[PDB]
This record gives C-alpha cells, structure tokens and sequence, in this order.
C-alpha cells in the first residue's frame, strides 16, 4: 500500500552536501539515445578554403567528400556535449525512482498510463503492481505524500534533491548494427563520473538515496542495475554498476539504518 | 529579402519525392529542423555547408533546393543565416500543416506572391 | 546607520563577473509564445536578436533564496521577502513604520533598524528599496541545443508513452556578463554576498528551470571587485584589512582574495532582527 | 473603419474548436497576445504575416481566421497594423467575458451590428 | 543676484541630445488606469500615438534625488522637497520672506540668497521657478517588448505557483531625445548638473520602475551643449577656460569635454545657504 | 432627458457588489473617471463602446448596467457623450458620497424622484 505521510518542507534544515558518484558499465554495451539518427561530424575537417563546396557543385556531385572528412556513420546518436558522451541527468534521476518505488513498500507509482507496449522481461524482473495509483498533489489538499515523493518531487513540489548528468573521464565509442539498423554505443572501462547534490535531508534519506544508487546493503560496492536502449530484449546491453568515489561520509550506518527502518524488498537484475 | 529565399528553398523543397507512391515531400519534416539545430550547435557556417552536402548526398535534398541554399548560404553571417534557416523552417510547416500542393503553388519567387497564393483562396 | 538611510551614498561596490554555464541552462522563456527562430517549442527567453539574457529577476531571486537557506543554516531569523509574509508584518509594525513615515524620519529609521530582517532589508522589502541592484547577463558566447524527455509507465505498461516532451537550453560552454551592484554595504554584508556566490558557483545552489535534472551549474571566470568610498561602514561593522579597491581575477583567486570578506561575516553578529 | 475588420476577425476567430470535449474556442487569447506582441518586438508586417501562417498551420488558427488575418494585413503600414491588432485583441476580450455563443453572432458584418447584438 | 533674478536673461545653456537605453527601460504610470491605445496590457505613459515619451516630471526628479545624494555626500545642508522647502518653512524665517515679497524686493531676494540650499535656486521650491527646465524625450527608435514574472519561485517551501504578474518595458537600443534649458544658470550650477549627467551616464543613478531588477539603464551617444550669454553669473562662479559656445560629440567626449566645468563646480566654495 | 438616463444607469451602477468582504458599490468611481478620461482622449465612440464592453467583460461593471450604457451611447454625438458621461459621473459622486442604501433607490427612474428622494 502507499504511505500517506506527511511532506517535509525544502526550507527546513536537514543535511546539505554534494556526494560524487562514479557509473561504470559492466556489460561493454551501454547506449542511451537522444532521437538523432544522423552523423555527428567528428573531425571536422574545414579544407573547403581551396574548394568551397566544389564550386557550388558544378554539376559533378562524384567525390566520397562528407564521408571520408569524418569518422561518424549515420547512426543513432548518443546524447553528448561538447564530443563529450553524458548521461542525462533525467535519465538517472527516472530510473532511480524507479528503483525506489519498486523497492519501497510504502511508495507510490508516479506515472502510470496506459499500456501500450509489453515487455514480459520487465514485468518479471521487476514485480508490477498495476493496482498502486498515484501521488496526487502538494497544496493544501492532500499534502501528505509517498515518502519517494516527498524524497524525489512530485507536480508542484520540488526535490530535496538533483541529480547531475554524467560524463565519461575514459572510455571508446562505438556503433552496432543491431536490428537492422546502425546504433552508437560505448565499450568495456567506459567510465562515467557526475555530482548529485542533497539539499536539507535527514540521515535516512541519505540512506534512502544510497540505497537507490544501487547500493543495497554494501556502502563499498553497488549491485548491477538495468539502464539505457536495450536492457530486457538483450542480455549484454544495459548492465552498469555505480560506485563512490569520495566515501567521505559515514554510509553503513545509514544504509542499516533505511533497511532496518523501510525493509526494502531486495530486488536481483538479469 | 531573406524572406524571399526562404519561400523559394521551401517550395523546392516541398516538392513530393519521386518512385515513392506515398505523395509525401522530398524533404522527411525533420531534415530542417536538424539543420537548424546543428547550426545553433556548431555556431558555424562552414560546417552547416558540409552537413548540408551530407544530406543532399543522402538523397534527402534534391539538386535545386540543394543548389539554392548552398547559393544563399556560401556568403552569409551567423545569425542572418540564423534567421534564414528560421524563415525557411517556418514557411516548411505552414506549407505542410496547410496541406497546400505543390502545382497549386510552382514558380512563385516572392514572398508577396505566396501571401497572395494563401489569402485569395 | 547608513545602511539603510538612502540619502548619502558613502560608498558604492560593483562586481562585474563572468558566468560560465559548467551544466546546461534553461530560463524559462514563458512557455507561451516562440516569436523568434527557437529550437523548441518552450523556447528560452531571448532578445530580439536572438541573444539569449538571464533576467535580473532570476538573479535576486537565486541570491535570495541561497541567502535565506545561509542564514537559516546559521540560526539567524529572516523574513521571506514575498508575499504578505516579511518580519515587518511578522512583528506587527508596519502601521508604525507608516506612521513614522509621515512623521519624524530617525523613528522610522529606528524601527527599520530594530525590527527587520537581513535579506528583506538588503535586497528591500515593500516600500523600500534594496541596498544592492541586480542586472541582466548578456551572453558571449550562446550555444544553443534542444533534447528531450519520455516518460516510462510502472509496470502498468512498463515501456509507455502520452507526450513526446522536448526542452530547449544553452548548451554547456556559454559565457555571460554578469554585473552586481551595491550601495552602502556594512563590509560584513558585502562578505555574505561572497559567501552566497561561494555556495553558487560550488554549484550548491543552481539557476533556471529543470534544477533537480541538473541545469544549472555554472561557474565564475575574471570577475572583477570594485570597491570606492568608505571601507568600514556602521559601527557594529567589524574591521576588515584593505584588500584595494580593485580585486580582479579568476574564481579560485578571486574566492581567496575574499575571505577576508567572508571570514568578517563569519566573525560578525547580527542584531537586525528583533530578540 | 478598422472596427469592423476586428470585429470579422474575433467572429471568426471565436468559432467553436472541433473535437474538443470543451466549449472552448478555437483559438485563445494566448495567440492574440502573441500576435500583438510579436508586432510590437519584431515590427515587421511581412514576419507577422509569417508568423500568422505558422500559427495557422499548426493548427492553431482555423484557415479562414488566417486568410482573413492576411487580407486585412497584406500591405498595411506598422501603425496601422498595430491599431487592428490591438482592436482585435479587446474584441476577443469582450466575447470572452460576455461569453458569448457563435451560434448567435456568426452573421455579423459591422460593429454596430455587435452593439446592437449585447443590447 | 542674478542666478535668483529672473527679469534679465544673461546665460541661456541648452543640452539636447539623443539617449539610449541599454537596459529594459519601463517608466510606468496609469496603473489604476488600464485604458491605453490597445497595447499590450500596462500604461508606460505613452502618447496617444503609440510612443512611450518619457516624462519630463521624472526626468526633473531623478535629477533633484541625484543632486541632494551628490550635495550631501559633499557635506551641504540640502532638505527634501516633497511637504517642505529648503530652509524657509523648514526654517524660522518662513513668513520673513512672504512678508518681504510685497515691499523690499532687494531684501527678498537677500533672503532667498541666503535661506536656501542649492537645489531651491536650481529647481524652485516655493513661489519660485528654478533656474533650469526639462523636456519631455520622444523616442525615435522605440522597441516594446513585454515579460512576466508570473514565477512565485519555491517560497523558501512547498509552493511553486501562488500569484502571477506581468510587465511591459521598452525593450535596449531605443533613442529618446532629451532637451534641457537654464537661465542665469553659473559654472558651477552647470558643472553640478553635469556631474548629475554623468552620474547618471555611468550607472550610478537608474531611472524607472524596477531599479532594484535593473531595469533602468540608459546612455548618451550625441549630446549637443549650446551657451548663449554670459560666461560667469555671479561673483562665486569660478573663470572657467573658455570651451566655446557649441559643445557635442560622443557621450564619452562630450563628459571629458566638460571636464572644466565639473573641476570647477568641485572647486567652488559655495556660499549658501548661510545658517 | 440626458439626466433621467444618467441617473437610471448610476442607480443601476451603484448596485452592492456580491460576494465582497464589506458593502460597496459593484463598480468604483476610477472606472467611471477612466471613462472620461478615455472619451476625452480618444474623441470617438464606437472605441469608447469598445473599452466599456471590455471593461464589463473583465468584472468591474454590472451586465446591465454595460447594457443601459450601450443603449444609452448607441447612437450619439460626440458632445452628448461627453454631456451624458459628466451627469453620470456627477450623480455617482453623488450617490458615493451620500452613502445613499441601493434598497432604497430600486424603483427611481427619473432624476425629480431621486432628488425628491435624497431631500426627504
């Protein structure tokens, strides 16, 4: 069932910290689209000085010209800035409360929908629960909310919480031909780093938060956790690990702490 | 005048693609909208070019519309290109959420006349 | 007493910065109309030219907000600056300090100094003005760049879709101008403006929509300190050693070269509000 | 005299939007801000005319809206198109208020037909 | 003396020039009266024609809030003059000068010279005209653009939507024509009212309705400067080196080419009031 | 007469406005000065028609009063307008400052009835 506790406000003064975490992926197939399906021009090559487009094109149309002068297929292009591969910060932040939600007890789906596709991997891995509704608001009616709510956001109440992107320190790109078509993905020791920051958090929702991030019950070492294009339909895509980089806060504790206080249903990923 | 290259390379390129039985336009809706974003990307004109033969290459551009934005865009700024590709981008979606068809409106060059093409009908 | 008295301008303070954008940024355009040649739909705020500006507004409003979170972690009461909630209607002296206006100007001034805050009298409460002025950015160099977001249903229908959601922001890399003005600040003050930039540009604090996505994080460059008139102001000030009155530099030198500033506002005790 | 003009456009602007489950307009007076101040920022009659087919095509104004927009917009100079558009948004404003039914005020030609209409 | 006598025109000074907004510039009025030309939404006291003019009546104030921040910072007895009068009700001899307007207009005007702080002669306090008038500013190459601050932001709490607000301003890069004349206006009076122009030039002094958001920021491009009449007025003015009659060029140039004026105005010991 | 019309419409503009903390006429003497202030700068009346209707769709002004003005304006000069609006702002100043009870000014339509009214 949901647990229709009361929401705590953001001006109040919990804990506030930025903690610094470490993405790795495991499986050496990681792809996470943005909607793009063309090149992204890698070496930019600007040697059109001596031959402006060849002359407009004077009716010869003949040379390999923009294929050759980079090194990027017409694929499915990653999210990137700056030729520097991120992971949207949305991205995490959706499938963290995904996690959340289905590992609480007392939690509450945020977007249900309707059912327009099915992936019997998903309902199976994860156990579904189409009878849970959904947090409804934060005015003063009904401002009591699931405690992932209160945690993440909710529509009109912000998060005591933000999660940055990711982007790699050290990895290879690299591009499929997967169903057909082409992809772009990344390799083994593809690394990424990023900086989720807490902003006035009691110490069980730093646990909560640490339990989240993969870290069920060992602050030294995360479990493996589905993410990016294909994750069900494939088993060597989709599989990453998170880890901290700067342990500079006591964490067992408060991992100890949430469980003993939530009893999260521990979950195993395929 | 940018307002009247934009007709003309919109209505080039409006035109429905050829061996294909779906009457659908030789441009796919999407190509301008990712030239403008790789312009606003790049903050280049050079690159715009290349990315432009690319896709003409690609057989996404046909020779005239290719022809006239190369035309029009080998001697442009930044932000007047900016506002080109803009122009261009909204002409293409009042084209086709108007559904109008390409005999009805052909060799129109002016602006003038497009506005005379949409209001007189 | 000249911190709030308005009449003599004994000193003026301007820092001019430079904001880099470390993480995307997106400024709310209204999200109602795309009058110039945008990305998407929910286009940023732009000038006519196409050069997308911070508003001042966003500006007092983060330096608020990061000032009130400060003073609450320090134990200090502070009044909210909005709405019909300020320490001036808190303490139930607004019909004085009205009546004083009329009448002589030190008791308004007396009760302007006794019963108010610190934020709502620095960055000015209704009826008054603020202490410190606030401008607009003007970007450099603007890189613009468009994604978007799917939501995924849970286990209802695992993978789903209602709207194909696509935002618009300044891409990462882009630099703006930022100019802070202030008028008669007691040194302490000023210190608790550098602390509030501190807590901004460690990206404790973020500007602009989508906050919990990460849009936001930015960083200051050459930003230039100006400091002319007179360096201790109000008694109750605590001294601060002369650092010139020009201290112009990157970030990391310029946080440094102001500790002084800040380790003052540390050191200090604020009797504004009423015990 | 241009009364007229912006009392034809709001009729027309106002007329029901189809396939809505709500007794909405058409169109919004989102749209006519909009229009109103891309005028004033951009102040140019030949981008506002682009800026009303785009509209009009996405489905956001009804074509004879757009078509009538155009004709009353074709070669008018700034201030005059200023006056209309600002005339069309207050009209909009008082339908809006009134609300009143398209039903009974789709036959209108003058404004002084309007006046005696809400009489 | 002749700076207070007004039956003999000795010096005409004319500054006319053009200014420009670098900031979004909104001067306001007609809040309680929505009934514009069918313009957006707020009144900025604009002509019936469409053209937001700005009224003279803030130019004057923006000019007297500058002169009396300027005069007391330089350690000079200058008053407010909203509900009172420098010195004359404010001071013991009020009726004094009443009773001398009718006979005696030599001892009159002693008392006029020697009550009374400078703006009083400047401006004009009560039953006199000051010696300088403003015009109104037509725009020439006028911008409007609107926005709103409709964002209630988090509250420092749960809500992120309560209230909502919209502004219409003049949007950066429109031209006004600005016109100023004096009478028997001495160098020193000039040279004040240049440093006041250059005060405002460089940002110190803002003009609108949002300064604290910085809104108010405006510039000189092309500012002509025509003297016609005498050099000095009266026995205080300083011998200034003679610049001409016919004084122009950039807003920068044209500052640096008034720069004896402003040395001068510095360099004067000014006489009144007496107390 | 132009006063009858004028007192009839302020009698129906000095209705109680509902659902308002304390007892005040449904529409304020700033909207009937805007009124003039807007005939006397615009100078014509099919605009002055436009800024009343707008005014009463935007609240501030009894439907039926927003219906005895345009009737009352419908047709009419420039001079007479201006006449008319004079005598309905004079009887609403009047009527405000009178503190005069709406039950009791229900039934007058002519301006003999009302004065007789107020004299007694």
């Amino acid at each position: 069932p949901i647990r229709r506790s009361n929401y705590t406000p953001r001006n109040e003064k919990g804990l506030e910290g930025v903690i610094e975490l470490q993405l790795n992926v495991v499986s050496d197939y990681l792809h996470v689209g943005s909607g793009k399906y063309d090149v992204e021009v890698m070496r930019s090559v600007s040697d059109v000085k001596r031959l402006v487009e060849d002359y407009l094109s004077g009716g010869n149309k003949r040379i390999p010209n923009n294929v050759d002068q980079y090194f990027s297929m017409v694929a499915f292009l990653m999210v990137r800035n700056k030729d520097n591969v991120v992971i949207p910060g949305s991205t995490i932040k959706g499938m963290v409360r995904s996690r959340l939600e289905l590992s609480v007890p007392g939690s509450c789906y945020i977007v249900t929908g309707h059912s327009t596709s099915s992936s019997a991997v998903y309902k199976r891995i994860f156990n579904p629960d189409p009878n849970r509704g959904s947090d409804r608001f934060d005015v003063n009616k009904f401002p009591q909310v699931c405690p992932v709510c209160d945690l993440l956001g909710n529509m009109g109440l912000a998060s005591r919480v933000s999660l940055s992107d990711f982007v790699m320190t050290s990895g290879k790109v690299d591009y499929v031909n997967v169903k057909g078509r082409d992809y772009e993905v990344v390799t083994k020791g593809s690394i990424f780093a990023g900086k989720v920051l807490y902003k006035s958090l009691k110490p069980v929702e730093i646990g909560m938060l640490l339990y989240g991030f993969g870290f069920v019950k060992d602050c030294n070492g995360s479990k493996v956790m589905l993410l990016g294009r294909f994750k069900f339909s494939d088993k060597r895509f989709g599989r990453v690990k998170f880890s901290l980089k700067t342990p500079i806060a006591d964490c067992n504790k408060l991992v100890s702490d949430f469980v003993k206080q939530f009893n999260p249903r521990y979950i195993n990923e395929e | 005048d940018l307002l009247d290259i934009a007709t003309r390379i919109a209505i080039s390129a409006i035109k429905p693609k050829p061996k294909s039985n779906k009457p659908e336009p030789y441009v796919d809706s999407s190509t301008i909208n990712s030239l403008l974003s790789f312009l606003q990307s790049r903050r280049n004109v050079n690159e715009l070019l290349l990315y432009i033969m690319r896709q003409a290459g690609r057989d996404e551009i046909d020779e005239e519309t290719g022809k006239l934005l190369l035309a029009s865009l080998k001697d442009r700024e930044l932000k007047d290109a900016v506002n080109l590709l803009g122009y261009v981008k909204w002409v293409y979606d009042t084209l086709t959420g108007l559904k109008v068809n390409y005999n009805n409106v052909k060799g129109v060059k002016t602006f003038k006349e497009l506005v005379n093409i949409l209001s007189k009908v | 007493y000249t911190f709030i008295d308005k009449r003599v301008i004994k000193r003026t303070t301007m820092i001019e910065g430079d904001v880099e954008t470390v993480s995307p940024l997106k400024i709310g355009g209204g999200k109602d109309n795309f009058d110039p040649s945008s990305l998407a739909k929910d286009s940023i705020l732009k000038d006519v030219e196409g050069r997308p500006i911070i508003p001042g507004s966003s500006w007092k409003g983060i330096f608020r907000s990061t000032g009130e979170r400060i003073l609450r972690l320090r134990n200090i009461e502070v009044c909210s600056g909005i709405g019909k909630d300020y320490c001036l209607n808190n303490n139930r002296k607004e019909r004085d300090f009205n009546s004083a206006l009329k009448e002589n100007v030190d008791q308004a001034l007396e009760i302007f100094w006794d019963y108010t805050c610190l934020n709502c009298k620095v960055f000015g409460t209704m009826s008054v003005i603020g202490a410190v002025r606030f401008l607009d950015s003007l970007p450099i160099s603007y890189s613009l760049n468009t994604r978007s977001m799917i939501a995924i249903s849970r286990t209802e229908g695992a993978v789903a879709r209602r709207a194909l959601v696509t935002v618009e922001y300044v891409d990462v890399g882009s630099k703006f101008s930022f100019k802070m003005m202030g008028y008669n600040l007691p040194n302490y003050a000023i210190g608790y403006l550098i602390t509030i930039m501190k807590n901004i540009h460690d990206g404790f604090t973020q500007v602009g929509g989508h906050k919990s996505r990460g849009f936001g994080f930015v960083k200051f460059g050459k930003v230039k300190f100006t400091d002319l008139g007179e360096k201790r102001i109000g008694d109750e000030d605590i001294q601060v050693k002369d650092v010139g009155d020009l201290v112009e530099g990157n970030g990391d030198e310029f946080f440094g070269r102001m500790k002084p500033f800040m380790e003052a506002f540390n050191n200090a005790k604020i009797p504004y509000p009423k015990k």
